[PDB]
Order: C-alpha cells, then structure tokens, then sequence
C-alpha cells in the first residue's frame, strides 16, 4: 500500500514527560506466531521497522482472534503513550447536516483505504511507539519494532490524517472551485453540477492526484451507489431522511426499552413534524434499573399512540437553495413543548426540530416562544449561515406588549404573527398604580428555621385578618403563602403589600406555569381578579400594616 | 529581536470555543487573513496546535468595512503577568481632567513587530466553515495581534519615541495608551484640540500609524433622585421609605424615622396624607445628602471593577460601577431604530470606555439579558476594538426603581 509522500507533523510528549516504558505480558506460544506474521508483513509494506534495544520505550501488544473467522488480528494498548502525547487540536467540531447540503447534479463517495496507514509519523516520535513481541516465555529477547505510519488507537492520528488530507487536497481545490468535497474521517463526498462526463471524468483526476500521494480509493463499479446511508440519514438526490424508524410494539417496556425508543424518535423529530417526547420521558425520572420494567401512563400512551401515526407513512426533506430565504414556523404543543419546521418554499421543510426547555422554575409562553426563537437562530447560523424569517403564534402587540415592560433586554430577529392556535398571550396584568376602593391585604409569611414550623398571614384595612399555620415550610414558602392567602379571601379588586422581594420577583414576570403547585394555585387566583396591585415595603420596620402581620406571624414562630 | 513572554507559572494557553459566524462575516474573515497571510502577519498552522482563540468580525463605527476582531480575552487573562506588573503601562489621573479626549486607532502600529517564536502558537484561532463542510482554516500570529494586552506592553518604548516630539511641544496634553487606542486630552478650545490631534496624526503617519470626542470634565452625577411632589399617598410614602431605606447604608447618614410615623396602623394605599415638616427635614438633608459624592469610596487598584446596568424603558438605561456592592464609584445612565440588544451593546461600550479613561481598567459587566440572544447579536452592533468581560444577570425587583 502506498504511504504518501507527505510532509510529517512534527509531534511532541506533554512537557515534563517522556515516552512509555511498560512491560510486555508473556504470551501464549500461538499468540507469538500470531503477531510474528503479522509484523513481518506490515514490516515488508514499510508500516513498522525493527529495532534494537538501545531504544528503552515499550507498548504491549496483544493478539485477538476470531469470531466466527480464523484470522488472527494484534491489537497494540497504546494508553500509556496516549496519556504523554501533546494534545491536538479538535478533530470536527460538529457534523454536516443533510438539510445544509445543496443540491449537486452529481454526487460520488470516495473512500481511502488504510487511511492510518498511508500516512507517515514524525521520524522523532517513532521511538516512543516501540512494542515488543515477547519470545517462548522467559528466555530470548524479543522483537522490537516501531511505527513508521500513524498507528490505530493513538491520539494524534485522526487529526495528522485529516491535517495531511486537507494539505494534500488543496492544490486540487484551487483548480477546481466548482467542485465540492466534503471532508469525513477518511472519507470524501465530492459533487459538482457537471453532466456525468465531466464528472466520471474529474472524479478519475481527483483519485489521480489522490494516488500521487499515497492515497487510494475506490473506483467506478466498487464505488458507492445513491441512496447514500451515512450516519443515520438516507441521502437520496433529491431529498435526505432519517433511517428506518421500527417502534417495537412490547408487554412489558423496561427502562433500557424507553430510553432506546426515545432516543428514536428524538433522532425522527428532525424531520418528521409533531414528534413528542415529554410523557416518555417522564417515566425515566428518577428510575430504577435497566431491566426494570415500566407500565405506560395513559399519557405516556397517548403520546407513543400519537407518534406511532405520525411515524405511520414516510417524509423527508429537501436541500438547500441558497438564494431563496429561510422561513421559521413554531407552534405550542403544550405542556411547555413546541415544535418548528424550516422551509424555503411553502411547506417543503428542510428541516423540523423541538424545543422543551425549562429555563427557569416559573415561566410564561413568551419567554418560552423567545427561547425556542433563539435556540432556532443559532442553529440556522450553524447549518447554513444565516438566520431565518420567523413566523410565530404570537399578536405583534402581545410582544411588544411583554417586550417593552419586561426587566431584561430581548430581541426577536425579524417575525411574523401567524394565526395558528394555541396563540402565545399573557394571562393576567398586574395594575401599576394602586386600586382604589379595594380592600389593601397587609401580608406577612415567617418559619423557624429550628423546627421549619412557619405561620403566614393578613391584616387588611377593611379591618379582617387571619393566620394559618405551616408545616414543613420555610420563609419563602410562608411568603408565597400568606399572598395566596390574600389572593383567596379578597375578590375581584385587591392591593395587597409584601415585603418579600422573592414573591414580588416571582410574580411581577408574569408566570403562566410553575414547578411549585403553590405558585401554580396563586397563576389561578391572579387569572381571576379583574385587577391586582402589588407592592412591596421593607421588613422589620415599623411600617403601619407591615408590624402587624409581622407580630401575629411572628408569635409561635419567633 | 522579539521580546520573550511567558504564560503565568502552571497555565497553559487558551482553548477558547469558536462561536459560530454567518457566511458573510466568514467570507469577510477569509478575505483579510488571505491579505494578512501573504504580508507575512499570521501564518497557517497544523494539528499540532490544540489552542484556540475565537475570531469576528465588525463593521466598525460608522463604517462599510469589514474588520476582524480577535477576542484575547482568555490569552490576556494568562499573560496577565507580562502585561501589567512586568511591562505595565501607567494611566495617568490628570486625563479625566481635561475638558475634551479624543480617542485614536493606534492598532496597525503592531504589525511591524515580530512575536517572539515561541509565543506564536498561544495566538492560533480559526475560521469556522458552514455546516461543518470543512475543516476551518487555522492560523497563528507572527507580528503582535492587535486585541492582545502584551502588544502594547512590548510596544511601549516605540510608541514612547514616536509621541516625544509632540510631548516636548505640547507639555499640557494628556497622552494615553490602553490597548489599540491612543487617548489625548487637552484643555485647549475645541478647534485647536481638533487642530493638535491633526498635528498628532502627523506624527503617528510618518510612522506608518494611520477621531471621536469624550468629554470627561462634564461626566456628572445620576444622584438617587427622590420626588418632589404635591399631596403624597401612602404608596408614594411606602415606595419613599423603600427607596430612602435602601439609599441609607449606601449613603452615609441618611434618615427616615420623621417618614415612618406617617405610616401607622394599616390604612389603604390610595389614602392622602398631610406631611409634617421634620419629615421634610429628612426629605431636603437626605435630598441634599443624596446631591453629593459617597465619602468613604476609594478605587483600589488592586481589585476588579463591576458595572451593573438596568433596562429603565424607553430606551433608557442605569449603570453603576464598583468594586464592592453598594460603593459605587461611579453612577450613570445611558440613552437611546434600536432594539434592546443593539442599545445595551451601546451603553456596555460608552461605559467601558468612560472606565477606561478614569481608572485604566475596563469593568466585568453584569448584563440584563440571556447569554445566548447576548452571544448571537454583540458582534452585530460592536464597534470597540476591545471586549470587556461579561456575566448574565437578572435585575432585582428593587434595585431597578432604586435607581430611576
Ligand atoms: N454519504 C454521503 C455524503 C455525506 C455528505 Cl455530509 C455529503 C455528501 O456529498 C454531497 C451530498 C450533497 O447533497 C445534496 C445532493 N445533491 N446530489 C445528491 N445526490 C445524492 N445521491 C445524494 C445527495 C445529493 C451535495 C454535495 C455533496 Cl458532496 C455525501
């Protein structure tokens, strides 16, 4: 096999380091033979070379029969050079997606034979890649040998690999701009817009000026035919998918079954619409072993119901037109799951994905419909390099609306409303200024921290006045409490004072959903009134209302 | 002869992530280091090179030009040593004195200077590709980066020569250094200012070196403003003990007892009141408190600076600046086609640069918003040649009214 002729990368151990010296295990007499053909062979094709002992660097070896087979293969632990050598820099940093690829008239896949190994390694390094093939047990030195090509298992080589093939393909790049050719591991996805001719034709100068450099690859008849398999799509010509999706139909699900189904359908939801995941997913909480097995909930039912019909007839999707926009469409699935499709021509998606997130304990659908915004972005920044027009559920002035009031800085990129419901919309208001005529609740929430024992309480102005008594509480929850308090004995119109800063916050953004059933109760209550004010004064002084509920709170509790 | 730099004793270089660019700032960027490899500045480099720093690219300020921005955040923060108590470079207390301060591109100034060799691999950075369709180009620096604290550091004696004519001739300007830019204060009228900074590019230009006006002298106050008003409530009285209570501990002998008293028993919130005059006493001693600096509040120079910026509405926006909360040593606010991103970038700018100019230290930013709606849009209103540090916060309830 050719080993290019490529200049080497010169390679170096982690400073304050040197090279290997672990000691080769005895090997069983077959195992011996095993190795001493195979070396002699990678020897002869300039894979390995001999040494001597001057060299004091050792790696084990191993040698790794057959299943099935009566071949024998050597395997080489090189864990221990591994851990001294110099870090590379990152292979890949993410993969190409199928919905970023442009259509191409033609499209071929070359890959390079025994890619490790027509490529060189630093003649300095060599050394400390030295392995030893023990002889007939004690007695006799053994063989030593070193590498001369970059080894499998070591940790520069996929990166001296892909170095050296983007070195080498470069020339060919220049004179050759109307070609495309994807670089992965050791393979090469080459496309252009030419008529077979050209093509067949270029795709032979390509492997030509491959072979110069100690780089073979396949040929026509053994090369690869559409639709192309590869890592987890089918890339057909006119349209990619995911592959075949099986949803095993099962007595008895055990965690290890669901978790395998939702990582399935988590691979379909990038192009088939609707896929939902969050019942299945539930039933992974805190879960027991592998092979424990879970009843569906009826909702975890529904929703594999749901999925199966969605999954029931194939889709797929198409590429990329660079000159056409980027259109966004998002909808609200519901329990704080959405789901969105990216097109460029009226519902011919490029692409589909979800979004669940929980950014926050409490939040609302707008600050979920800006997140599911962004996370969209980012990822239209990454698979084609610019962002896409938005078309959300949501009325331009609900927005502008929340926008505008809101404490932190927000930005949608361009948008559209879009009338598909559910639409996104705030479910309640707080008045800014205070209501007149409405009964002012004087609210107060205390817990002992000893005995988590906490009391929570109002003093309106109308006279009335209460207290319950808590539990298992602390001071937030006592605080989250005594407004709830208020909220339940107070009517349509209420101004009601805290001096907890915490249940302000919480309440002042406009929470729809919360992860505290307290808080949920008090969504409720808000949703009800025609108008709520609230307010908040400092503790712990003497403000008229404030020591009131603070001293009935206070006794039993502190 | 290159000048040697050493990492800070046990760290290693930046392997900073790469955000993702849009396709035209990654053309922009392949254009220029495609000019920058063949004059020589950067070269391409090999797997062999695991460091990282991320790269943009700007617009500048009022431009059409495309300009690369390298942050050396992370590669400043381990150089540190070289930098600034080893080459350090001393800020001069007299510029903020000066009634105008322009502020000049010094930044091609590095270029014809080489990095020593073995720090070249410290400056590697990348230019990502779109859907992962390539491997990005990698490169490394072989003249001092522009973005980098020790460019300076190491220019420092240059940049001594080429501004000692102008500085015999004109003892009264106030020159600068902080990073890329040059920072010239005079107290001279408006058109001579203007007129020397002409005569200061001059010089610099026949250097090979080839502005916009701060006027510090007027940087004022954003005292905590009470209210003046007529027939209080017990809203306004509440919201007004709120504020003078937090205001207090603060601001050194503030008081509100003769306030409190008004506020007794539990009476509605729309409920009027007659105020009694010692309260006024406070209103108008704590008034005429809260017009005046802190007393107490010193910058130390040996801890960190923090800004704090509250969205107000209307495109308004607060900032304080400290080094220990509530000591705040600068107070402010800043004011607006613009979206909240676009204008909090503005402000993050105005004061870093005011922070600049009074401490010669930018401050860590505490910014209103969501890292990653931050992350995706700085780059597209960023104009500063610099990148202060930065964390995500979420404004408290208070502190915001606190400081309308
Ligand atoms: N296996 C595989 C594989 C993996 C990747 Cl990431 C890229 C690739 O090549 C292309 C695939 C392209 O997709 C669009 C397209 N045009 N023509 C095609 N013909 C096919 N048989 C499959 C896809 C395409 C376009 C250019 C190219 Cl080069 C092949």
């Amino acid at each position: 096999s050719p080993i290019s002729p490529i200049e080497t990368v010169p390679v170096k151990l982690k400073p304050g380091m040197d090279g290997p010296k672990v000691k080769q295990w005895p090997l069983t007499e077959e195992k011996i033979k095993a190795l001493v053909e195979i070396c002699t062979e990678m020897e002869k094709e300039g894979k390995i070379s001999k040494i001597g002992p001057e060299n004091p660097y050792n790696t084990p070896v191993f040698a790794i029969k057959k299943k099935d087979s009566t071949k024998w293969r050597k395997l080489v632990d090189f864990r221990e050079l591994n851990k001294r050598t110099q870090d590379f820099w990152e292979v890949q940093l993410g993969i190409p997606h199928p919905a970023g690829l442009k259509k191409k008239k033609s499209v071929t896949v070359l890959d390079v034979g025994d890619a490790y190994f027509s490529v060189p390694l630093d003649e300095d390094f060599r050394k400390y890649t030295a392995f030893t093939i023990p002889s007939i047990n004690n007695e006799t030195p053994g063989i030593r040998y070193q590498y001369n090509v970059l080894p499998q298992g070591w940790k520069g080589s996929p990166a001296i690999f892909q170095s050296s093939m983007t070195k080498i393909l470069e020339p060919f790049r220049k004179q050759n701009p109307d070609i495309v050719i994807y670089q992965y591991m050791d393979d090469l996805y080459v496309g252009s817009d030419l008529e077979i001719g050209q093509h067949r034709t270029k795709i032979e100068e390509l492997r030509q000026h491959l072979l110069r450099w100690g780089l073979t690859t396949p040929d026509k008849k053994h090369q690869k035919e559409p639709p192309f398999l590869w890592m987890g799509y089918e890339l057909h010509p006119d349209k990619w998918t995911v592959q075949p999706i099986v949803l095993p139909e099962k007595d008895s699900w055990t965690v290890n079954d669901i978790q395998k189904l939702v990582g399935k359908l988590n691979w379909a939801s990038q192009i088939y619409p609707g896929i939902k995941v969050r019942q299945l997913c539930k039933l992974l909480r805190g879960t027991k072993a592998l092979t424990e097995v879970i009843p569906l909930t009826e909702e975890a039912e529904l929703e594999l119901a749901e999925n199966r019909e969605i999954l029931k007839e194939p889709v797929h999707g198409v590429y990329y037109d660079p000159s056409k926009d980027l259109i966004a469409e998002i909808q609200k699935q519901g329990q704080g799951q959405w789901t969105y499709q990216i097109y460029q021509e009226p519902f011919k998606n490029l692409k589909t994905g979800k979004y669940a997130r929980m950014r926050g304990a409490h939040t609302n659908d707008v600050k979920q419909l800006t997140e599911a915004v962004q996370k969209i972005t980012t990822e239209s920044i990454v698979i084609w390099g610019k962002t896409p027009k938005f078309k959300l559920p949501i009325q331009k002035e609900t927005w502008e609306t929340w926008w505008t009031e809101y404490w932190q800085a927000t930005w949608i990129p361009e948008w559209e409303f879009v009338n598909t419901p559910p639409l996104v919309k705030l479910w309640y208001q707080l008045e800014k200024e205070p209501i007149v005529g409405a009964e002012t609740f004087y609210v107060d929430g205390a817990a002992n921290r000893e005995t988590k024992l906490g009391k929570a309480g109002y003093v309106t102005n109308r006279g009335r006045q209460k207290v319950v008594t808590l539990t298992d509480t602390t001071n937030q929850k006592t605080e989250l409490q005594a407004i709830y308090l208020a909220l339940q004995d107070s009517g349509l119109e209420v101004n009601i004072v805290t001096d907890s800063q915490y249940a302000l916050g919480i309440i002042q953004a406009q929470p729809d959903q919360s992860e505290s059933e307290l808080v949920n109760q008090i969504i409720e209550q808000l949703i009800k009134k025609e108008k709520v004010y609230l307010a908040w004064v400092p503790a712990h002084k003497g403000i008229g209302g404030n020591e009131q509920v603070d001293k009935l709170v206070s006794a039993g509790i502190r | 002869e290159t000048v040697p730099v050493k990492l800070k004793p046990g760290m290693d270089g930046p392997k900073v992530k790469q955000w993702p660019l849009t396709e035209e700032k990654i053309k922009a960027l392949v254009e220029i280091c495609t000019e920058m490899e063949k004059e020589g500045k950067i070269s391409k480099i090999g797997p062999e090179n695991p460091y990282n720093t991320p790269v943009f690219a700007i617009k500048k300020k009022d431009s059409t030009k495309w300009r690369k921005l390298v942050d050396f955040r992370e590669l400043n923060k381990r150089t540190q040593d070289f930098w600034e108590v080893q080459l350090g470079i001393p800020h001069p207390a007299g510029l903020k004195k000066k009634k105008s301060v322009t502020v000049l591109d010094v930044g091609d100034a590095y270029f014809s200077v080489p990095l020593d060799e073995d720090f070249r691999k410290y400056t590697a950075f990348t230019i990502p590709s779109i859907n992962n369709e390539t491997p990005g180009i990698r490169y490394q620096y072989n003249v001092l980066p522009q973005g980098w604290k020790g460019s300076p550091a190491i220019f420092q004696s240059s940049m001594t020569k080429i501004l000692e004519p102008f500085r015999k001739q004109n003892p009264d300007i106030v020159i600068y250094q902080y990073m890329d830019d040059l920072y010239v204060g005079s107290d001279l009228e408006i058109g001579q200012h203007r007129t020397k900074i002409e005569e200061l590019r001059q010089h610099l230009l026949r250097w090979g070196l080839t502005g916009y006006e701060l006027h510090p002298d007027k940087w004022t106050v954003q005292p905590i403003v009470l209210p003046e008003k007529d027939s209080w409530t017990v809203n306004d009285i509440q919201k007004l003990v709120g504020k003078l209570n937090w205001a207090s501990q603060i601001y050194p002998g503030i008081k509100v007892r003769q306030l409190c008293k008004l506020l007794r028993g539990t009476k509605a919130l729309t409920e009027v009141i007659p105020l009694t005059e010692e309260a006024e006493l406070e209103l108008a001693e704590n008034r005429e408190i809260l017009k005046e600096p802190v007393h107490g509040v010193y910058y130390d120079p040996s801890k960190d600076l923090i800004a704090e910026i509250q969205k107000q509405g209307q495109g308004q926006w607060t900032y304080q600046i400290y080094q220990e909360p509530f000591k705040n040593l600068k107070t402010g606010k800043y004011a607006r086609h613009t979206n909240d991103v676009k204008q909090l970038t503005e402000a993050v700018q105005k004061i870093t640069t005011e922070s600049i100019v009074i401490w010669g230290k930018t401050p860590k930013f505490k910014l209103p918003i969501q890292k990653e709606t931050w992350e995706t849009w700085w780059t597209e209103y960023w104009q500063a040649t610099w990148i202060p540090e930065w964390e995500f916060v979420n404004t408290p309830p208070l502190v915001k009214l606190w400081y309308q």
